[PDB]
C-alpha cells in the first residue's frame, strides 16, 4: 500500500473531504486499526494499480515449456492407475452416503434433510464432483496417445 | 572459470528488465542495447536474477567495433551487492533477435569479470517462439575433429524459468489472463494438444531441409546434430510387436473406467430429474387453489 | 493347482506340465465391477421416489 | 429349514452350519436331520477350497459321527469332493439321492435339482485344474464309461455354464473355460447392458407424466 | 551387420539375411552377432527360434552424402503421418477451441 | 406431444412388419420399447399378450430362446401356453417335440395370424441344433448329427452348415477330406481390439440420455414459473 | 588374461580356455594339479559352463535347447541341469521345455513394465528433436 501525509494545517480544518476528489469510488481497504489509526489523523492513503506490457503477459504465464511437449508427454500410467483405483472406491462410499439421504427427501426443506438423515457436505454433488475431475483427467491421457500414433506414425 | 553449465533457468523480472533497458537507452532500429547480466553461477543450472544496462554504441555499419564502458561495470557491482549479495557477474544478454558471428568479440571483453563462462542470453525483444522467447547460448572452446583449428564456438543451452515465492504470484498478479498455454479444463488442454502435434509437425519439417541444405547450400558436416539424430532412429517405435499389442490392451482399460464414470454421472443427473418434478408437483397445487 | 498355490495347468493331452508365473486378472478392472454393482444399488431407490410421481 | 425348502442354498448354509453351534431340540427336528442338511448345502454351494475350510473349522459336526443311514451318504460323499479323487463320488451319487432327497420333507421337491447342478460342480473342478484331459483318463476318473460321460457333458455345455469342449476325433476334451482377463470381462458387460437399460426406462417415463 | 540394420525402416534382420551379405555359415552368424552386442555396436535380443536380431541400439558411426540422404527421407515420410492427422483432428470438435 | 399409448401402439406395428420382412434384429428392439411404455393393468391386458406372443416368435426366429423364467413370473401362462412348448422344443433340438406343438396349437396361433411366423420355426430347430452340437463337441463327425436331430445323409447335413455359417449361426467351417466340423470360438478377444468397439456405444448410449433429460427437464417447468399462481 | 574372461561377457567355451591353462597353471599350485585339485579342475570346467550360460541369458532371450548343446559341448540331458542350478542361485530366471524347442533366458515382463519402457522411448525422441529445431538456427548463421 502508499500513504501520503496530509498537511499540519488541513486535518485541524477537516479537508479529509478534499482528498475524495478525483476519483469514482475505488475504496477498499485491506487493514483496519492499525491502518485506520493512522489514516484520520496523518495520512491519506492512495490505491494501487499495476501496469504490465501484453509481452509481460506471456512472460508471466509461461513457467512451463509444456505448451508444445503437452501432446508429446503426459504422466506414465501407473499414477493414472493410482488415481483411478482411489477413485472408484470413494464412488462407492459417497453412493452410500447418497442412497441413505434419498430414504426420504420429499419433507419440506432442503436444509433439515441434510442434518437428520445424512446429506451434510453434499454426498449427491460429491459424486459428481469425483465424476467430473476424474473425467477430464482421461481425456488428457488420449489426448496426448492419438496425437503420437498419427504424428509419429 | 568454470565450465558448470548444463541449463538456463530465467526470472520473469530478466526478461522485461532488458526489454525496457532496451528502449530507454535508445539503441534500437536494428542497432544492439547491451547489458551486463547478474545471478548466481557456478552450479549445473545458472540462475539469472536480474539484468543492467550498459552504455553501449554499435556501430551499424560494422558491428565489429562498439563501445563498453568497462570502469562502470565494476562501479555497478558494488550497488548490486546491495540489492542482494549473491548477484555477482555471470554474462550479458543480447537483444535478438538471434545469435550472430559479432558476439565472440564481445564475449571476450566479458572474460575480466566472470568467474563462470560470460553466458550469452538472448532476449528476443519482439517474442517469437513456441516455449519462452528466449535462447540460451555460452561458448565454450573445443577442438573440431573435421581437421580445423580450436575454435570458440556458442554451444546451446535450454530455456527455462524458475521462481520465488514472491515473484510468482506478482506474476499472477499483474496477469488476468487464464491462459491456453498451460492446463486447465478440458477444452483448456484441447487447445495444448492441437498445438502440441503442430509442434512437431513445424520442427519436423526444420530437420528436413537441414540435411538438403548441408549438401545444396554447402553447410558442413556437423557431427554434433546427426549423432543426436541416429539416436532418434534407435529409439523410434516398431509395429507388430507384442510391446505395441499391451498398448491396445491398456486403452480398453482406461476407456471402461470413463464408460462406467460416465454413466455413474448420467445417474446423478436423472435424480435432478426427478427432484424438480417433485417441485413441479407442488406448484400444481398452488396454481389451483389462486 | 485347485489350492492355486503356485500356478500351472496339468495337461494329459500330451502329458506335460505348464508352470506359470504369469500376471492374471487386473486390479483397477475388478473394481469396475463393484462400480456398477453401485450404481445398480442407488436406482432401486431412485425409482422408489419417482413412483410418487406418476 | 425355509431356505431349504426354497432353492435359497447360499442362505441355507450358512444357517445350518450355525445349527451345529447351537441347536435347540424343542419343536424341531433331529440333531442327525439337522447335521445331514448341512452337509447337503455345503456341497451344493461350496467347492474344495471353502467346503474343505467349512467342515475342518466345524468340530461340532464331527462329533456327532455318522448314525444314520441317511447321515452316511452324504458324509461321505463330502469327502470325496475336496479331497480330489471323484473314484467315489459317482456311485455315491445315486445313495444320497436315495438316503437324503427322496425321504425329507424339504428336499423332495429339489431331488431333481440336486443331481443336475452336482454333476456340473464336480467335473469343472477337474477341469479346471486340467487344461486338457483325455476321455477316458476323465472317464476312469468318476468312475463312469466314455460314452455315458458325453451325454451329460451335452447337456452343460450349450448354457455355456461348464465352459469345456470335447475333440471326439483326438478323444481330448479342451478346456476354453477363460483364467485371464477375458473372464473380468465377460463378468462386466452384462451388468451394464442392464444398468443402460434400466436409466432408459426410468429417465423416459417421468419425462412423460 | 551395423550398416545393414541402421538403413532399414525396420530394426530386425533375418538370419539368412546375414548369411547372404557377409558371406557366413549360420553357426558363424549368431557368433557375430554375439560378438558385436559384447562390443557394444548393437544391442537387443536375439531370437534363435524366430531367427530374428532385433536391435533397440545402433553405435554412432561416420556421415557421408550417400548416409545424409538416407535418413532425410525419413523424415518426410513420418512428417505426412503428422501433417494429415492434426487435420483430421481439427476438423473434428470444431466448437470447442476456447 | 403424442401420449404414451400412441408410442407404445407404434413401435408394436413396426416389430410385425420388422418380423415378415425377416428383421429380427430390428424387431427385437423395438416389442421391447412397446411393452416398458404400457402399463401393467389389466386395461392394457390383451395389448400386453398379443404383444407377448410376437416377442416369443421373434427369439426363436434368431436363435436367442426366451426365458422360462418369463411365463412363470407373469400370470399369463395360459395364454402363451403354445410358445412356452416351442420355446422348450427349439432348445432341446428336438424336431419330433416340435412338430407336435405346432399341429396341436395349430387353430390358436391361426387366429392371432402369427401361424404364418411359426413354420419359419421348423428351419431354426435344425439350425440350434446344430449350434448346440458344435458347442458340445469341438470336433465331430457328420454321422453323429444325423442320429440326434433325426436327419438324412451326412452330404445334406454338410449343406446345412454352409447355409448356416453364411449368417454365422453355427460360427465353424467344414473339413471335407478330413472328415470333422471345427468350430471357430476359443474366446479371450479381450486380448482382441474389439472391446474398445463396445464400451464407446455404451458412452454415446448415456449422452442421449443425458440430452433428452436436458429437453425435457425445463419445459414444464417454464409453464409453472411463467403461470401466475402468486 | 585370465580374470579377463569373467568380468566381462563373451564368447567361449571350456575347451579353449582348458587348452591354454594346462601346460601353465599345472606347473604353479593351489587349484591346479594333483589328484584332489584335479576336481578342482572339475569344479572350473562347471563354472565356465555357467557362465557361458550367464552371456547367453543377457543377449538373448530365446535360442534354442538344440543349439545351446553345441554351445557348452554338452548333451541334453547335461545341458538342462546347468540352467537349473544357476536358477537356482537366483542369478537370473529361465524356462526350459523338455522337449526341444526353446529355452528361454529372461523373468517374463508385468504388463506395467512393458508399457514404461514404451513411453520412456517416445519422450526421448521429443527432447531431441526439440534441441535440434534451436540449433538450426545457429548453423546458418556460422556459415
Amino acid at each position: 500500500d502508499a500513504f501520503r501525509l496530509i498537511d499540519t494545517g488541513a486535518l485541524i480544518n477537516n479537508l479529509e473531504p478534499r482528498q475524495t476528489t478525483s476519483n469514482t469510488g475505488l475504496l477498499n481497504k485491506a487493514n483496519i486499526q492499525a491502518l485506520i489509526h493512522g489514516l484520520n489523523r496523518h495520512y491519506y492513503s492512495l490505491n494501487i494499480d499495476y501496469h504490465k506490457t501484453a509481452k509481460e503477459t506471456k512472460m508471466l504465464m509461461n513457467l512451463h515449456k509444456e505448451q508444445w511437449q503437452s501432446g508429446l508427454k503426459m504422466y506414465d500410467y501407473e499414477e493414472k492407475e493410482e488415481s483411478n483405483l482411489a477413485a472408484t472406491k470413494s464412488m462407492v462410499k459417497i453412493a452410500e452416503q447418497y442412497s441413505k439421504r434419498i430414504e426420504e427427501e420429499k419433507e419440506l426443506t432442503e436444509e433439515e434433510l441434510k442434518t437428520r438423515y445424512v446429506g451434510r457436505q453434499d454426498p449427491k454433488k460429491h459424486l459428481s464432483e469425483t465424476a467430473d475431475e476424474t473425467l477430464e483427467n482421461n481425456i488428457v491421457s488420449v489426448l496426448t496417445a492419438g496425437v503420437n500414433s498419427v504424428a509419429i506414425k | 572459470m568454470s565450465l558448470q553449465h548444463e541449463k538456463v533457468t530465467i526470472a520473469p523480472l530478466v526478461l522485461l528488465s532488458a526489454l525496457d533497458h532496451y528502449e530507454r537507452t535508445q539503441t534500437k532500429e536494428n542497432k544492439r542495447c547491451v547489458g551486463v547480466i547478474l545471478g548466481d553461477a557456478n552450479s549445473s543450472t545458472i540462475r539469472v536474477t536480474n539484468s543492467f544496462a550498459l552504455p553501449f554504441e554499435e556501430d551499424e555499419k560494422n558491428s565489429d567495433v562498439w563501445f563498453l564502458d568497462h570502469n562502470y561495470i565494476e562501479n555497478m557491482n558494488e550497488m548490486c551487492k546491495k540489492i542482494n549479495a549473491k548477484e555477482k557477474l555471470i554474462g550479458w544478454y543480447h537483444s535478438g533477435p538471434k545469435l550472430r558471428a559479432s558476439d565472440l568479440k564481445i564475449n571476450e571483453l566479458f572474460k575480466k569479470y566472470t568467474q563462470n563462462n560470460p553466458l550469452l542470453l538472448i532476449v528476443d525483444v519482439k517474442q517469437q517462439g513456441v516455449g519462452l522467447p528466449t535462447d540460451a547460448y555460452v561458448a565454450i572452446e573445443q577442438v573440431k575433429d573435421d581437421g580445423t583449428s580450436t575454435e570458440k564456438t556458442f554451444l546451446h543451452l535450454p530455456c527455462t524459468i524458475e521462481a520465488e515465492e514472491a515473484e510468482e504470484i506478482g506474476v499472477e498478479h499483474l496477469l488476468r489472463d487464464v491462459r491456453d498455454q498451460a492446463a486447465g479444463g478440458l477444452s483448456i488442454r484441447l487447445t495444448n494438444q492441437l498445438k502440441s502435434l503442430k509442434g512437431l509437425q513445424s520442427k519436423l519439417k526444420d530437420v528436413v531441409e537441414y540435411l538438403d541444405k548441408v549438401i545444396n547450400k554447402e553447410l558442413p558436416i556437423n557431427h554434433t546434430i546427426l549423432g543426436k539424430l541416429q539416436d532418434v532412429f534407435n529409439l523410434l517405435p516398431n509395429l507388430g510387436t507384442p510391446d505395441d499389442d499391451e498398448i491396445d490392451v491398456e486403452n480398453h482399460d482406461r476407456i471402461n473406467i470413463s464408460n462406467n464414470l460416465q454413466k455413474a454421472l448420467t445417474v446423478k443427473t436423472n435424480d435432478e430429474l426427478m427432484v424438480i418434478y417433485i417441485s413441479n408437483l407442488v406448484r400444481s397445487i398452488i396454481a389451483f387453489d389462486d | 493347482i485347485l489350492d492355486k498355490i503356485f500356478y500351472g495347468v496339468l495337461d494329459q493331452g500330451n502329458g506335460w506340465l505348464y508352470v506359470y508365473e504369469t500376471p492374471n486378472q487386473d486390479a483397477t478392472y475388478d473394481s469396475a465391477l463393484e462400480l456398477v454393482g453401485q450404481l445398480n444399488k442407488v436406482v432401486d431407490q431412485l425409482f422408489e421416489k419417482a413412483s410418487v410421481l406418476y | 429349514i425355509h431356505c431349504l425348502a426354497v432353492r435359497n442354498f447360499k442362505e441355507a448354509a450358512k444357517l445350518l452350519v450355525d445349527s451345529l453351534a447351537t441347536f435347540t431340540s424343542i419343536e424341531l427336528t433331529s440333531y442327525e436331520s439337522i447335521a445331514t442338511y448341512a452337509s447337503v448345502t455345503g456341497l451344493f454351494t461350496l467347492e474344495r477350497t471353502d467346503l474343505k475350510s467349512k467342515v475342518i473349522d466345524s468340530p461340532e459336526l464331527l462329533s456327532l459321527i455318522s448314525t444314520t443311514a441317511a447321515l452316511q451318504s452324504i458324509s461321505s460323499l463330502t469327502i470325496s469332493l475336496y479331497a480330489s479323487d471323484y473314484a467315489s463320488y459317482f456311485p455315491y451319487l445315486l445313495e444320497t439321492y436315495a438316503n437324503v432327497l427322496i425321504p425329507c420333507k424339504y428336499l423332495n421337491r429339489h431331488a431333481d435339482f440336486f443331481v443336475r447342478e452336482m454333476r456340473r460342480k464336480v467335473y469343472a473342478q477337474l477341469l479346471e485344474s486340467y487344461k486338457t484331459l483325455s476321455l477316458k483318463s476323465m472317464a476312469s476318473a468318476f468312475g463312469v464309461s466314455v460314452a455315458f460321460l458325453d451325454n451329460d457333458l451335452g447337456k452343460f455345455i450349450p448354457n455355456k455354464q461348464l465352459n469345456c469342449v470335447i475333440d471326439r476325433v483326438n478323444g481330448i476334451v479342451e478346456t476354453n473355460r477363460p483364467d485371464n482377463k477375458n473372464a473380468q470381462y465377460h463378468l462386466l458387460v452384462k451388468q451394464g447392458d442392464g444398468l443402460l437399460t434400466k436409466l432408459q426406462k426410468y429417465g423416459a417415463a417421468v419425462r412423460l407424466t | 551387420l551395423i550398416e545393414t540394420v541402421f538403413v532399414k525402416n525396420i530394426r530386425m534382420l533375418s538370419f539368412e539375411d546375414i548369411s547372404k551379405a557377409t558371406h557366413l555359415p549360420k553357426d558363424n552368424v549368431e557368433h557375430l552377432v554375439m560378438r558385436a552386442i559384447s562390443l557394444g555396436l548393437l544391442k537387443g535380443s536375439i531370437d534363435q527360434v524366430n531367427e530374428l536380431v532385433t536391435i533397440s541400439w545402433v553405435q554412432p558411426r561416420i556421415i557421408s552424402g550417400d548416409q545424409i540422404t538416407k535418413m532425410k527421407d525419413r523424415l518426410v515420410e513420418w512428417n505426412d503421418q503428422v501433417e494429415k492427422l492434426g487435420k483430421k483432428m481439427e476438423a473434428r470438435g470444431q466448437s470447442i477451441w476456447v | 406431444d403424442v401420449s404414451s399409448s400412441l408410442e407404445a401402439r407404434y413401435f408394436f406395428y413396426l416389430s410385425k412388419i420388422n418380423a415378415i420382412q425377416l428383421d429380427y434384429s430390428t424387431a427385437n428392439e423395438y416389442i421391447i420399447a412397446a411393452i416398458r411404455k404400457a402399463p401393467h393393468n389389466s386395461k392394457s391386458l390383451g395389448f400386453l399378450q398379443q404383444s407377448n406372443k410376437l416377442h416369443c416368435c421373434i427369439q426363436l426366429l434368431m436363435g436367442d430362446i426366451p426365458e422360462l423364467s418369463f411365463f412363470h413370473q407373469s400370470n399369463m401362462q395360459k395364454s402363451l401356453l403354445p410358445y412356452y412348448h416351442l420355446t422348450k422344443a427349439v432348445k432341446l433340438g428336438d424336431l419330433k417335440k416340435f412338430t407336435s406343438t405346432i399341429t396341436k396349437y395349430k387353430q390358436l396361433l391361426l387366429k392371432d395370424d402369427t401361424y404364418q411366423l411359426c413354420v419359419r420355426l421348423r428351419s431354426n430347430v435344425i439350425k440350434t441344433g446344430i449350434r448346440i452340437i458344435s458347442l458340445t463337441y469341438k470336433k465331430i463327425s457328420l454321422r453323429d448329427i444325423c442320429l440326434k436331430l433325426n436327419l438324412d445323409s451326412e452330404q445334406t447335413v454338410e449343406y446345412m452348415v454352409s447355409r448356416a455359417i453364411r449368417d454365422g449361426v453355427i460360427e465353424a467351417k467344414i473339413n471335407h477330406e478330413d472328415g470333422f466340423i471345427e468350430t471357430t470360438e476359443l474366446l479371450n478377444i479381450y486380448d482382441s481390439e474389439d472391446p474398445q468397439q463396445v464400451f464407446d456405444e455404451r458412452i454415446k448410449f448415456a449422452n442421449q440420455l443425458h440430452d433428452e433429460y436436458l429437453v425435457s427437464m425445463r419445459y414444464p417447468e417454464d409453464k409453472k414459473t411463467q403461470q401466475n399462481e402468486k | 588374461s585370465l580374470v579377463k574372461l569373467f568380468t566381462t561377457n563373451e564368447l567361449m567355451r571350456w575347451p579353449i580356455v582348458q587348452k591354454t591353462y594346462e601346460p601353465v597353471l599345472n606347473e604353479d599350485d593351489l587349484a591346479f594339479g594333483g589328484e584332489a585339485n584335479k576336481h578342482h579342475w572339475e569344479d572350473l570346467q562347471k563354472r565356465v559352463i555357467e557362465h557361458n550360460l550367464r552371456v547367453i541369458s543377457e543377449y538373448y532371450s530365446r535360442i534354442t535347447l538344440l543349439r545351446l548343446n553345441e554351445l557348452l559341448d554338452l548333451t541334453e540331458s547335461q545341458t538342462e541341469t546347468y540352467i537349473s542350478d544357476l536358477v537356482n542361485q537366483g542369478i537370473i530366471y529361465a524356462k526350459v521345455n523338455r522337449p526341444a524347442k526353446i529355452v528361454n533366458f529372461e523373468k517374463p515382463k508385468n504388463s506395467s513394465q512393458l508399457l514404461n519402457e514404451w513411453s520412456h522411448n517416445v519422450d526421448e525422441l521429443l527432447e531431441h528433436i526439440e534441441t535440434i529445431g534451436h540449433l538450426i538456427t545457429k548453423e546458418e548463421i556460422m556459415h
